[PDB]
RNA sequence: GUCUUGGAGGUAGAGCACUGAUUGGACUAGGGGCCCCUACCGGGUUACCGAAUUCAGUCAAACUCCGAAUGCCAAUGACUU
RNA sequence: CUGGGGCGGUCGCCUCCUAAAAGGUAACGGAGGCGCCCAAAGGUUCCCUCAGAAUGGUUGGAAAUCAUUCGCAGAGUGUAAAGGCACAAGGGAGCUUGACUGCGAGACCUACAAGUCGAGCAGGGACGAAAGUCGGGCUUAGUGAUCCGGUGGUUCCGCAUG
RNA sequence: UGGUGGCGAUAGCGAAGAGGUCACACCCGUUCCCAUACCGAACACGGAAGUUAAGCUCUUCAGCGCCGAUGGUAGUCGGGGGUUUCCCCCUGUGAGAGUAGGACGCCGCCAA
């Protein structure tokens, strides 16, 4: 559950999403993450529906990373009125996703944690995903 | 402590503003005047070329004074370098002002050069 | 106060503009010089 | 030039036999002094900020500048413009009788006068200085205005830490609180 | 079935006051015509080019357009003759 | 039209050079807690928030230090039409 | 005008974005403003450079002022966005009224009506030693046809002639 | 060696030495010519006691800022395919960042 403080304007754009993220498609901070597969709009409610629903597999386990953060009010007309007349009412709020970026970090957790406590989180998310680690070089 | 701008530093933020107002040339090339300390010049300067035309200073052992460094006797190389480039007839030439004021006896060097003929 | 009232002249007494000028901040009856074509010169414009 | 023949005699070579230098013209001196009322009438309704022309001018007959408030203020009065305090920035010969006036003069008619400013430096080498009282200068009139203002009198070094500047007004001999 | 609701409080516009290279890279022109609109000056003139009350830049004798660089970042028009 | 060549423009992309938004760690001006005392100066406890600043890392139609692909304006050499 | 109409709201002008790297380019799409103000906030000559921060001080305070470094600009630039500006178009002095008559080669834009830029000439100036600049405000808003009446001037006409 | 120019910070910030007879400098004074919202700091003026300290020049550094590739990728013209909020090839273009690297300057004119 989290909201941008005071955003330059109220009612914006909805984009075109397509392509590999600008960056962030490698964990790095923590151990061990859950990188996404598909571009979507993900709400606010659903990062609230994974930490969470982490947190409830991590009784006692390190922190929750996000590298993900909500910028983008989706907006809605009022219901039940027609076509036109002004840009709706924000709706909310809603996180820019484009597909291979890594969403969580999780770190201070052993395999197995990892392989459940994270799993539970991409049934929350709408997108379909896939288990990242780390590597070294470097 | 006190950083203090030196005289020759801030006077050629001065002079680049006198240098966005004239062309250097025209068949009337440009006319500086550079007041050190101690004795003060006088060159005859255009662009596009950058050639200098004809030159003389307050340092000449042809022509001593002998004051050297002082009231409009030292403007004799205002009187001399304008008799130098009347040998080369050009021109009704451009002054400079350099980054002083037009003053005197800065003024007076450039005085020296109208009654020793040429139009400015 | 902004009011646009001509500047007629005094060699001839003749308008021949129209000046903004306001009614607080210059409250004489005001006076440029300009050009009357009729008079060929610089001439004394007062407000009218 | 009692302070003017005072360190053009003595008091820049004694500095370099302290410590080193090279060029021995390379000493610290007295540059300016910034005198400031920084009153503005409090606030601006006197509305006499020329009451502090004639309070000035008999510190020394420099002519002042009142110091124009060059900001406008939400919390009290007012925008630019309405002068606040006056300044005179002394130099040169008339800065060496402004200090005679000050030692041995004026600086023990401060009431409780024994020594000052033990850090009042501004980290490099200028020199700060509070005033409280106007009875000190003696060409000020007790017959005249007797109201109550304030001052500053901002020394100003040329040394590069005030680490030399220090030792240098103690070779002046100005009267610190130790 | 319907409820009315407005408004739209955003529906106004400027008239669209035209800029850009009026002329090429290699344009002979005229006396007195216009180069290149601009709002501000976003290129600065040269050789035998004006500036306009709308900073406009236009060639004064005829030839040739180029279209230059200061440096780094900064252009300029100058007119070259035949 | 097609190739060469010259250009104007800040897009798609990108990245943070600014305008913003933001994750996490060091750093801790200030604050709160808790006590001592404060009758007052103040001090100590923080796994308490925290401005700057800094190490990384995210994201912008009304963000660009940068900037393509084509597209338009022409030149003079043609090769067609 | 209209996502049937009504009610609501808008009708014109300037700036931005949507605008697809020329330029335009729509909607009851997303933001602001504009019906003025400056006798100087105009012209010119000549100077100078910001905001914020830290350091220390007079009632001095989280900040009015004052000093030393930082500070390419995070300041201002009448008013609001985009562009632009420190060699300044930004601040300060002095002298001033070019906030100019007759124009105008030529261009930009476009249904037209319009609107915009102008090198250069003459008349007389202003500032400046000159060089030279000056046909209003850094630019882009702040304004509206025709008809009808009034005012100043008219080596114009005037109903057989004056 | 000084003065004036022309070239995109490859020209610059920063650190460190070295130079002053001549030149540029600080420096000295303010009666003059003229200045400060005040004041010989500046601006103006005439003089030569002191100086490398600062300016300025040269020399070393790549800490910063800058320039700057090749290859490869994002994107993309033009076809062609699809599981069509998007994705895939093929032809040609090709970024941005990074990086190999360059560079803390050249080229004049006049004057001694």
């Amino acid at each position: 559950m989290l909201l941008p403080k005071r955003v330059k304007y109220r009612r914006e754009h909805r984009g075109k999403m397509r392509g590999r993220a600008k960056g962030g498609t490698e964990v790095h901070f923590g151990e061990f993450g859950i990188q996404a597969l598909e571009a979507s709009w993900i709400t606010n409610r659903q990062i609230e529906a994974a930490r969470i629903a982490m947190t409830r597999y991590m009784k006692r386990g390190g922190k929750v990373w996000i590298k993900i953060f909500p910028s983008k009010p989706y907006t809605a007309k009022p219901l039940e009125v027609r076509m036109g007349s002004g840009k709706g009412a924000p709706e909310g709020w809603v996180a820019v996703v484009k597909p291979g970026k890594v969403l969580f970090e999780i770190s201070g957790v052993s395999e197995e944690v990892a392989r459940e406590a994270l799993r539970l989180a991409s049934h929350k998310l709408p997108i379909k995903t896939k288990f990242v680690k780390r590597e070294e070089i470097g | 402590m006190i950083t203090k701008t030196s005289k020759n530093a801030a006077r050629l933020k001065r002079h680049a503003r006198v240098r966005a107002k004239l062309s250097g040339t025209a068949e009337r090339p440009r006319l500086n005047v550079f007041r050190s300390n101690k004795h003060i010049y006088a060159q005859i300067i255009d662009d596009v070329n950058g050639v200098t035309l004809a030159s003389a200073s307050t340092l000449d052992k042809d022509l001593n004074v002998e004051s050297t460094g002082d009231t409009s006797a030292a403007t004799k190389v205002g009187e001399l370098v304008a008799k130098r480039a009347a040998e080369k007839g050009i021109s009704d030439v451009v002054f400079d002002r350099g980054g002083y004021l037009y003053h005197g006896r800065v003024k007076a060097l450039a005085d020296a050069a109208r009654e020793a003929g040429l139009k400015f | 106060m902004r009011v646009n009232i001509t500047l007629a002249c005094t060699e001839c007494g003749e308008r021949n503009y129209i000046s903004k000028k306001n009614k607080r901040n210059n409250p004489d009856r005001v006076e440029f010089k300009k050009y009357c074509p009729r008079d060929k010169k610089s001439t004394l414009h007062r407000e009218t | 030039n009692r302070l003017k023949e005072k360190y053009n005699k003595e008091i820049a070579p004694a500095l370099m036999t302290k410590f080193n230098y090279d060029s021995v013209m390379q000493v610290p001196k007295i540059e300016k002094i910034v005198i400031n009322m920084g009153v503005g009438d409090a606030v601006q309704n006197a509305k006499a900020i020329d009451s502090a022309v004639e309070e000035l001018t008999f510190i020394a007959g420099q002519k002042p500048v009142v110091t124009r408030a060059k900001k406008s203020i939400a919390g009290f009065r007012l925008r630019e413009g309405m002068p606040i305090g006056a300044k005179v920035t002394l130099r040169g010969e008339r800065m060496y009788d402004f200090l005679d006036k000050l030692i041995s003069v004026s600086l023990p008619r401060v009431r409780d006068f024994r020594g000052v400013s033990k850090k009042s430096f501004d980290g490099r080498g200028n020199y700060t200085l509070g005033i409280k009282e106007q009875l000190i200068f003696p060409e000020i009139d007790y017959d005249k205005v007797t109201k109550v203002r304030g001052m500053d009198i901002v020394i100003v070094t040329t040394a590069n830490t005030d680490e030399e500047a220090r030792e240098l007004l103690t070779q002046v001999g100005m009267p610190f609180q130790k | 079935s319907k409820k009315g609701v407005g408004s739209t409080k955003n529906g106004r516009d400027s008239e669209a006051k035209r800029l850009g290279a009026k002329r090429a890279d290699g344009q002979f022109v005229t006396g007195g015509s216009i180069l290149y609109r601009q709002r501000g000056t976003k290129i600065y003139p040269g050789e035998n080019v004006g500036r306009g009350g709308d900073d406009t830049l236009f060639a004064k004798i005829d030839g040739t357009v180029k279209f230059e660089r200061f440096g780094r970042d900064r252009k300029k028009v100058s007119v070259y003759p035949v």
